[PDB]
């Protein structure tokens, strides 16, 4: 039963409501950052620069 | 030699009923126009309404055959 | 301070139930809907009218100016 | 006159909300810039650093910058002085002032091409149309001398002569330069110049997008919640009666 | 006082203001924009602030200083558009709060609404001046063409105008004290904003019923804290949807093309929000009286509260009005429209009908039948 | 009299859990208070972000 | 006119407050003849006015109405207010005239 | 950061005169709390003493 | 005024020499900026002096 172990553990007392709101957002940045350019960059196949790179990088 | 893909499929549309009938206007108010001195009338409209047609086909088509 | 100075009020009895033992959105197809679809049906007659009134002047108006830009062939028939 | 062609909508690579640009066709849109339009054309808000990680290698812009001379000063003297180009400069301006452009294209002055997508209705379908669109005037319409038909471009008069042709140049990357193809390199590269920003901002459209869904969401429940209370209420009236 | 949210002499404020702030229990979303108004100007301003950092008012760097800003600026490019984008969503939510009030009878609450009006035509000197910064084509001769036409006002006429001007034309001395008028009226408007809700306040706010809510209020909070945090993130998503994937959708082009005083552009027509009053003043030809017309469009707003006659405050119980409401709305964006067509038939006639309209409705139609109503009702 | 007065029916809002006129109410308590909690912790979350 | 009198009972049904068991004059504004009016009204007829007010306010908080069988029917609508209504006018009238005489 | 660069130039400038077109109105603003604080007890007087008896 | 390197010195100057009563503006403005703070500095002694920071 996460949601009454989560309310006692992250809901209940207000400092530790704080708490989770942050680490929650770290955590979910980092992912969401990720997902969304990820979602992007498939979008967009061998049309950004990231892409065409390798034709013109070597010394 | 090099083929412009823009000129073929210009042709290939101009064949469209909308061209034809479109281009058959334009024919006959040049023809009108060229065979008057001193007059107004310019067949602007008429090549308007060709190349409105034949361009709005071209559209669809002309990108997929470029890089 | 505005509470308790507002209205004389007598006789009149209010339940209410914690939100924590309630539904955020109950009955979203036997009450919300059928009186999305009421409220709807009963203010149409009176919006709609002249937004579409006004529509139609637009696309008339519209056309009625992109014809007068094509020519009429009866300027040059004699000449 | 009174009457105006409007150009199609053509199925651009970037034309999509989430869709960037082909940093491929901008690079060789800039080639078509560099050896063609910019002979008339000045594209001041632009530098070689610019197309450092976006269409050229930091060695290649480099490079493109020295191809340059820039007038640099005053030095000790007091004097102004040439230099090789550096990616911090801007790309160089065809002439002095639009009094000497005006005189080196029959009074005529071609623009500044940094906005010039945005700052005609119609934006690259317009560019591309003018470009591939040059043709003989209808009868009845007589084009003065320096000028050329074009349907496309308002008064159909424009004082700038057809600037491509199959072949006029080609592409290090062996794409078959037909005229059509290197209109269409060439206006996506004018998108780029006009808003840099294109790609990023429609990277951000789309985290906008999802956090919106879910945050409109979330506070719905929230008010809903809240608002239970009294959505639910009920009451009734009691008199002593 | 035993809470220190009662005694304190400013946490005594923000309480009594926003969070035991006794508001009617049922006022609806069209009570949600005077918050998005506020949240929008406090949004403008800052965005503003932000841009005028980088921003050069002379004539021959303004254009370049924007330019510069969106090309090399950390983010200039987006908070550029924020702030261009952001003037139109105050504007969308300014017309809507003044439609429900006009609906809702709010204008009986007499300094409210007055207040109220001086406020729409601060935004709107705000913006008119705001929109010269750039310098484009458009910034130079919608500058030009507008501030023209004082000099048809005889007598005074050029003199207002070579004075407000600065000069002989709109030049740099008008850009610059046009930057200086841009940074100021924003923080009068927050000024007479904090004064509109005080006269607000005296009364509480009005509902959809048109009904005294003593017998129902509840407090701001969370009730209508969290109804207008709702309310915001509805309305931003639009916003931001336009703003980040047409961000070209709204401006002119024109003003792309650095301000030329010797090039006057084909069409100059004002930003969406002006185009109603544009078409009103061309409706009628004849400098000074098409001057009259446009002053008195917005000017006419001062007179709504004495031409109530309804024994009703709102409109929800008065079907005869409801719809002559909605065809004074359509008879805006049909002068919307007109505004934004050149001036030629059929649009010149029809102009002149729908700016004729519009005065006929508010002065004679409206006052005539809420007294036809109350006879209906037998009173 | 106020013997005559009683709460009238609640049950088309009524969560589940709490349906039932002879079960504690306690059991699913932290649970209606977790999710309602939960929705509010993810909005914080997301608005931080 | 026995005419009208068709209409009144039209309009009536058009405006639509019965529909939250408004009488008539339970929406008229507030002004200050009404707001003296109201003090005059006897405490039953001022209490059951209350009622049906703080009703229709959270009918419209809730977004619902009355139940077609509970709407006030045009002809048992009581104008329980319009009398004392009438002669705070009436009142009112006579020093208004008084006292510019 | 707050010059905008690696030393006071002009980017320093153009915010220096956002900042200097600004700040006065806040001050005009913190007056406002400053009278509004002040008149909670009234003003103080020369010889420090209750001034109730004489206002 | 124009906030620009190569122009705030003269902008200013521009000001005084070329604004009908510019250089007058000009000089309360500064001045105005002293007088304020001599006004100031009392303000606050007196408020030490009597007291009044209680
Ligand atoms: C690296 C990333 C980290 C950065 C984030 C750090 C920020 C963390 C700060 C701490 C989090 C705040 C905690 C608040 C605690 C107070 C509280 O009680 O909860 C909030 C409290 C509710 O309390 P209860 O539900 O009753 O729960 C009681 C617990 N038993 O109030 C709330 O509802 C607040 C949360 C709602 C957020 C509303 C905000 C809406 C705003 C809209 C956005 C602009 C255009 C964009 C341009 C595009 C680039
Ligand atoms: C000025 C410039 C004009 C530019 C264009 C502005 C945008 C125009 C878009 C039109 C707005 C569309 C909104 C449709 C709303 C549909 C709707 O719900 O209408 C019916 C509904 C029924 O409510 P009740 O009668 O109280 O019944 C309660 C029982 N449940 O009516 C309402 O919601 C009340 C009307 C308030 C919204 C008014 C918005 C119109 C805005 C236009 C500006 C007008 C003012 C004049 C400005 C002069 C300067
Ligand atoms: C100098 C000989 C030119 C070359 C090389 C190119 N252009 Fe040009 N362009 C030139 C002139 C003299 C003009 C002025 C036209 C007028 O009568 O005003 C132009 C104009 C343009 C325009 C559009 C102007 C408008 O819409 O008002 C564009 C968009 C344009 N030119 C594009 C363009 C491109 C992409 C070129 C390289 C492929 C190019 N021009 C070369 C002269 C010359
Ligand atoms: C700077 C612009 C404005 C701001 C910041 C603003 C703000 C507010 C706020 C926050 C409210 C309370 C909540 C609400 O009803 O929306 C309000 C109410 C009101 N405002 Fe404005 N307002 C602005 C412009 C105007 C305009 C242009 C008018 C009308 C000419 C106006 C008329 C009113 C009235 C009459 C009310 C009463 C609402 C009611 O019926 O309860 N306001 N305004
Ligand atoms: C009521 C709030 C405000 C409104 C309605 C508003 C509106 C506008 C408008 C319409 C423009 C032109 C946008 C464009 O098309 O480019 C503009 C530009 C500008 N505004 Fe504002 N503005 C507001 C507040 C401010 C404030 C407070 C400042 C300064 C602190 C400011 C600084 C600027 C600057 C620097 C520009 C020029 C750069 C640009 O064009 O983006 N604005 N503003
Ligand atoms: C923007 C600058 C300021 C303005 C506009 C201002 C204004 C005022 C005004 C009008 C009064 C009432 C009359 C008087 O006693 O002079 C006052 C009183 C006072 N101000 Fe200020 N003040 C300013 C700055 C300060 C400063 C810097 C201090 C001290 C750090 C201060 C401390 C006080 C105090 C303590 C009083 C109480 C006077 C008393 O009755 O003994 N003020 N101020
Ligand atoms: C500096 O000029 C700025 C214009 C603008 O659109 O501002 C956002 C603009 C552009 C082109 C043509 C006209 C305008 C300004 O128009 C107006 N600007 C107005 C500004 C304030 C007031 C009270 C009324 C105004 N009316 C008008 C009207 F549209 F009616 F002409
Ligand atoms: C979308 O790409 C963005 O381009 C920016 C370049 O201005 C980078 O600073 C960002 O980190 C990157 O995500
Ligand atoms: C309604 C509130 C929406 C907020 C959306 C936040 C998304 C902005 O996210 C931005 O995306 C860019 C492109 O990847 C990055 O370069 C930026 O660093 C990042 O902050
Ligand atoms: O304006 C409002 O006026 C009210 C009346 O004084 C104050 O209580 C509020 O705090 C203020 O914001």
């Amino acid at each position: 039963a996460l949601l009454r172990q989560a309310y006692s553990a992250l809901f209940r007392r207000t400092s530790t409501f704080a708490l989770t709101v942050v680490l929650g957002a770290v955590l979910f940045e980092r992912a969401f950052d990720q997902g969304a350019d990820a979602i992007f960059e498939h979008l967009n196949e061998g049309k950004l620069w990231k892409h065409i790179k390798h034709k013109y990088e070597a010394s | 030699e090099l083929v412009d893909p823009l000129t073929t499929i210009r042709e290939h549309c101009e064949q469209t009923e909308k061209c034809v009938k479109a281009r058959e206007r334009l024919e006959l108010c040049d023809a009108r126009v060229s065979s008057r001195s001193h007059t107004e009338e310019q067949c602007t409209e008429e090549l308007f309404d060709f190349l409105h047609a034949r361009d709005h086909c071209v559209a669809h088509k002309l990108f997929n055959k470029l890089k | 301070i505005h509470f308790g100075n507002l209205a004389r009020v007598r006789h009149i009895i209010t339940y209410s139930l914690s939100p924590f033992e309630q539904r955020a959105i109950p009955n979203i197809f036997s009450d919300a809907l059928p009186n999305v679809w009421r409220r709807f049906s009963s203010q149409v007659f009176k919006v709609a009218p002249p937004f579409l009134g006004a529509y139609l002047l637009y696309s008339w108006g519209t056309q009625e100016f992109e014809r007068l830009k094509r020519k009429n062939p009866a300027d040059y028939e004699n000449d | 006159g009174e009457l105006e062609l409007h150009p199609p909508a053509f199925p651009w690579s970037h034309g999509g909300p989430l869709s960037a640009l082909d940093h491929s066709s901008v690079r060789r849109g800039f080639q078509v810039y560099k050896q063609v339009c910019s002979a008339c054309h000045s594209m001041d808000y632009v530098a070689f650093r610019n197309l450092i990680g976006v269409t050229h290698t930091e060695a290649e812009a480099k490079a493109l910058a020295e191809e340059v001379e820039v007038q640099d000063g005053p030095d000790e003297n007091g004097e102004l002085f040439m230099r090789p180009g550096k990616i911090s400069d801007y790309f160089p301006k065809p002439y002095p002032n639009p009094e000497a452009a005006r005189a080196a294209n029959n009074g005529a002055l071609p623009p500044d091409l940094s906005y010039i997508v945005n700052a005609r209705h119609g934006g690259e379908d317009y560019v591309f149309s003018l470009l591939t669109g040059y043709c003989d005037p209808p009868a009845g319409v007589v084009v003065r001398e320096g000028l050329h038909y074009n349907p496309y471009f308002p008064g159909q008069a424009i004082g700038m002569a057809p600037p491509i042709y199959n072949e006029i140049l080609e592409y290090d990357d062996g794409t078959p330069a037909t005229m059509s193809q290197i209109a269409k390199d060439v206006c996506t590269f004018l998108r780029w110049a006009a808003e840099p920003e294109h790609d990023q901002r429609k990277r951000m459209g789309l985290k906008m997008l999802l956090i919106s869904a879910l945050l409109t969401s979330l506070l719905y429940y929230m008010k809903r919640h809240k608002w239970s209370v009294l959505k639910s209420r009920k009451m009734a009236y009691r008199p002593p009666k | 006082a035993p809470n220190i949210r009662k005694s304190h002499p400013l946490l005594k404020m923000i309480n009594n203001s926003l969070i035991d702030l006794p508001a009617p229990s049922n006022i609806s979303a069209w009570w949600n924009f005077g918050s998005l108004l506020a949240v929008c100007l406090m949004t403008q301003i800052l965005t503003g602030l932000l841009l005028a950092m980088h921003y050069t008012a002379d004539t021959s760097l303004a254009f370049s200083s924007v330019a510069h800003t969106c090309r090399n600026v950390q983010y200039g490019w987006l908070i550029r558009n924020l702030h261009a984008n952001g003037a139109s969503f105050f504007f969308i939510c300014i017309f809507l709060h003044i439609g429900r009030g006009l609906y809702y009878g709010s204008y009986l609450y007499k300094e409210t609404w007055n207040t109220g009006v001086i406020l729409l035509l601060t935004l709107m000197a705000t913006a008119f001046v705001g929109y010269v910064l750039p310098w484009g084509q458009m910034s130079f001769w919608g500058a030009t063409v507008i501030t023209n036409l004082f000099s048809a006002i005889p007598y005074i006429g050029h003199t207002l105008v070579e004075w407000a001007w600065g000069g002989f034309s709109v030049d740099n001395p008008t850009l610059t004290r046009f930057f200086a008028l841009h940074f100021l009226l924003p923080f009068a408007i927050a000024g007479i904003t904090i004064i509109h809700l005080t006269f607000l306040h005296e009364s509480g706010s009005n509902n959809p019923l048109g009904i005294s809510s003593d017998s129902d209020k509840i407090p701001f909070h969370p009730y209508y804290s969290f109804k207008d945090i709702l309310g915001l993130t509805l309305m931003l998503t639009p916003f931001l949807t336009l703003a980040l994937f047409s961000p070209n959708l709204l401006g002119d082009p024109e003003n792309f093309t650095p301000a030329n005083p010797l090039v006057t552009p084909p069409h100059i027509k004002p930003e969406w929000y002006f185009l109603f009053a544009y078409a009103i003043l061309r409706s009628i030809p004849n400098k000074l009286g098409g001057v009259l017309a446009l002053a008195a469009s917005v000017l006419i707003l001062f007179l709504i509260p004495f031409l109530h006659k309804s024994k009703q405050r709102t409109m929800t119980f008065r079907p005869l009005s409801q719809t002559l409401f909605w065809l004074l709305v359509a008879n805006l964006l049909i002068l919307t429209w007109i505004g934004s067509q050149p001036v030629e038939h059929p649009f010149i006639i029809i102009g002149q009908m729908a700016s004729l309209s519009y005065f006929t409705i508010l002065l004679i139609l409206f006052p005539t039948i809420g007294t036809l109503e109350n006879k209906m009702l037998n009173y | 009299v106020h013997n005559d007065v009683t709460v009238p029916d609640f049950s088309a809002y009524r969560r589940e859990d709490v349906m039932d006129a002879t079960t504690s109410s306690q059991t699913s308590s932290e649970d209606r208070k977790g999710f309602s909690y939960l929705v509010t912790a993810t909005a914080c979350v997301a608005t931080a972000y | 006119g026995r005419l009208m009198d068709r209409i009144r009972k039209w309009y009536y049904n058009a405006a639509g407050f019965n529909k939250y068991g408004l009488m008539r004059d339970d929406t008229l504004y507030e002004d200050d003849d009404v707001k003296e009016a109201l003090k005059r009204l006897p405490e039953d007829l001022y209490n059951e006015r209350m009622f049906r007010i703080k009703r229709a306010l959270d009918l419209s908080l809730k977004h619902r109405i009355l139940p077609k069988e509970q709407w006030v029917k045009y002809e048992e609508d009581k104008p329980y207010l319009e009398p004392y209504l009438k002669e705070v006018i009436r009142e009112r009238l006579e020093r208004e005239a008084w006292n510019k005489k």
